[PDB]
């Protein structure tokens, strides 16, 4: 089998500064096939004057050999 | 009063036009060190600001275009077209409205063997606003005006050093935008205000120094400057009426100043980065600007 | 890496926890009848920054206050 790899999920990091909402913060990732380990991992979050959000998620698709998937996530927000 | 809000309407539109007007080495791509004479260039910007009296606004304009040429006897004459779309929204003490401005036009570029840079663009746009104002009792209304604006820019970047060189530059855009005519007779009194076709023009002379860095470890575009902006033509004259009588007003020239941007750098073709500057001059007329800073990393 | 489509879209949404006789003049919001429609062109490009999506369409049908952004742009 000959395959050609492609990109999958990518990093970002944005700190937006202004007069309204001030220096709002934001960053995170969202990618499956984590480093080739085959997982699916996504972390994101933003810091704002009146809106703070964060979410973390992981999912292993082949937890057992047969193919059962074990996944979970957490999320927090205040607006 | 209501008439004074019209001056703010033009002054706010002036900043949007000042936001619409930009550089040629950013919006139209660097006229030098571009080996693809057949291809596209673009730039998208977003910002906000306000003035004294609570008048605030936020806008974002994105333009793209293409050009196609080949090598000549020392001159980099290229021609092509472009389009642009801008959105803005503003609020004041007694009025507020949102607007858009989309246009299309043609551009030419010229880089000479002696190191000169020249750009020219020209666009016809159909800018439409929808705003509510109770001053003069008129109410809420939407109107579209056609802007035929052509702007040129010239400069001479002399190779002072292979990584740092002083650049003189001067730009100017002249446009025709017709005025508006409306009466508040729906409220009972005419108070008719009319303005015919206007032919404004504004330029800016800026002296800049730019750095040529490479190697993909820096790969930055560190360039700074100082510029003075003068409204070459301000024909935004409007004549309003009332039961007591009728008055007149018109746009006036400017002598504004400006500043520069910090880093605007990148690492490789996979990633990107930049930094922006918000020139917030509260001392002049409670003026302000808005900026941003954000990069990308992709596996 | 590029993919263009011509699309025709239809959509609707409503509530069941609604009464109309309680609000004669206030318009009903429980009628599966206001079926909004749109048509246009869309483009996708897997750029070396992600799946960039652009679209331009017109809402051939609309109701009430349905402010429309004609040209849409997003990633993923």
């Amino acid at each position: 089998y000959k395959v050609k790899e492609r990109n999958t999920g990518c990093f970002n990091f944005g700190i937006g500064y202004g007069t309204e909402s001030g220096v709002s913060f934001q960053a995170g990732v969202q990618q499956d096939n984590w480093l080739g380990t085959g997982y699916a991992v996504g972390i994101n979050g933003t810091k704002n004057d009146y809106q703070t959000y964060a979410e973390l998620s992981v999912t292993n698709p082949y937890f057992t050999v047969d193919g059962v998937s074990l996944g979970g996530r957490l999320f927090y927000n205040d607006f | 009063e209501a008439t004074r809000n019209a001056a703010a309407l033009f002054s706010v539109d002036y900043k949007a036009f000042l936001n619409e007007v930009n550089n040629l080495n950013k919006r139209m791509g660097d006229l030098r060190d571009i080996n693809g004479e057949a291809g596209a260039w673009a730039r998208i910007m977003s910002g906000t600001g306000s003035a004294s009296g609570g008048f605030s606004d936020n806008y974002t304009h994105v333009q793209v275009g293409v050009d196609k040429k080949h090598e000549l006897d020392g001159l980099d004459l290229f021609t092509g077209f472009t389009v642009t779309h801008t959105d803005s929204s503003a609020s004041a003490d007694v009025f507020s409205g949102k607007t858009k401005s989309v246009g299309a036009g043609l551009y030419a570029s010229a880089m000479f063997d002696s190191g000169a840079y020249i750009d020219l663009i020209g666009k016809y746009v159909h800018h439409d606003n929808e705003y509510t104002a109770t001053f003069a009792g008129l109410g809420t209304r939407d109107y579209s005006t056609h802007s035929w604006y052509a702007g040129a820019e010239a400069g001479y970047r002399y190779h002072v050093t292979e990584d740092a060189w002083i650049e003189p530059q001067a730009e100017l855009v002249y446009g025709s935008v017709s005025g508006k005519q409306f009466a508040w007779k729906d409220q009972g009194m005419h108070l008719s205000m009319k303005d015919k076709d206007y032919n404004p023009l504004i330029g800016r002379t800026g002296v800049d120094v730019g750095k040529s860095f490479s190697g993909k470890d820096w790969k930055v575009t560190a360039r700074a400057g100082l510029g003075y902006q003068f409204d070459l033509l301000a024909n935004g004259e409007t004549v309003l009426r009332d039961a007591s009588g009728e008055k007149r007003i018109k746009g006036e020239k400017d002598s504004r100043m400006l500043m520069s941007v910090g880093l605007n750098a990148e690492i490789r073709d996979n990633v990107r980065f930049g930094l922006e500057f918000e020139k917030s001059a509260f001392g002049k007329y409670n003026v302000d600007n808005a900026v941003n800073a954000n990069f990308r990393y992709c596996f | 890496s590029v993919r263009t489509s011509f699309f025709w879209d239809m959509g609707t949404v409503w509530d069941t926890n609604w009464d109309s006789s309680q609000y004669s003049g206030y318009p009903d919001y429980s009628d599966p009848s206001n079926i909004r429609m749109s048509a246009g062109i869309a483009l996708q490009w897997m750029s070396p920054l992600g799946p960039l999506v652009f679209s331009y369409a017109q809402p051939f049908k609309k109701y009430d206050g349905d402010k429309a952004e004609q040209f849409q742009f997003n990633i993923g």
